[PDB]
């Protein structure tokens, strides 16, 4: 469901059941739900996560072991 | 004297050269595979490799701790 569709790329969203729309998705499974295909969405769009902005998900990656 | 110690750190830096990503330019991370240690966060992480990279850092001047083997 999309409401308050903005030029600037930039809405807020939830989703629902298919067609028990009486009842939605639980939120709380969503932010686990989207840290795991984070990394799918943003070169679906050329993007970079700082430009898939959610307020509430951020990457929480990178550790480097450049040295033998 | 006291000059050549200044002379091994422009050697230890120049050690710490040649990489893609040069070791002050960033923050090592915290313990969680996640962003970053605190006097990395709250400050540069330019000076944060000097106090415990460069050298382990003492408080004062009366409390002297860990000897930097390598640096030595």
């Amino acid at each position: 469901r999309v409401a308050n569709l903005k030029p600037r790329i930039s809405f807020n969203f939830f989703v629902t059941a298919p067609k028990n729309v009486s009842d939605i998705i639980p939120r709380t499974e969503v932010e686990k739900a989207i840290r795991m295909s984070r990394s799918r969405i943003n070169d679906a769009f050329r993007l970079n996560d700082n430009s898939l902005e959610f307020l509430g998900i951020q990457p929480t990656l990178g550790p480097p072991n450049q040295p033998p | 004297l006291y000059y050549n110690t200044i002379i091994s750190w422009i050697m230890w830096y120049l050690f710490n050269s040649f990489q893609e990503p040069l070791p002050w330019s960033d923050c090592p991370l915290n313990e969680n595979q996640t962003g970053y240690v605190d006097e990395c966060a709250r400050s540069s992480p330019v000076d944060y490799f000097w106090y415990r990279e460069t050298l382990n850092i003492s408080t004062s001047i009366s409390d002297s701790g860990s000897i930097q083997w390598w640096m030595l």
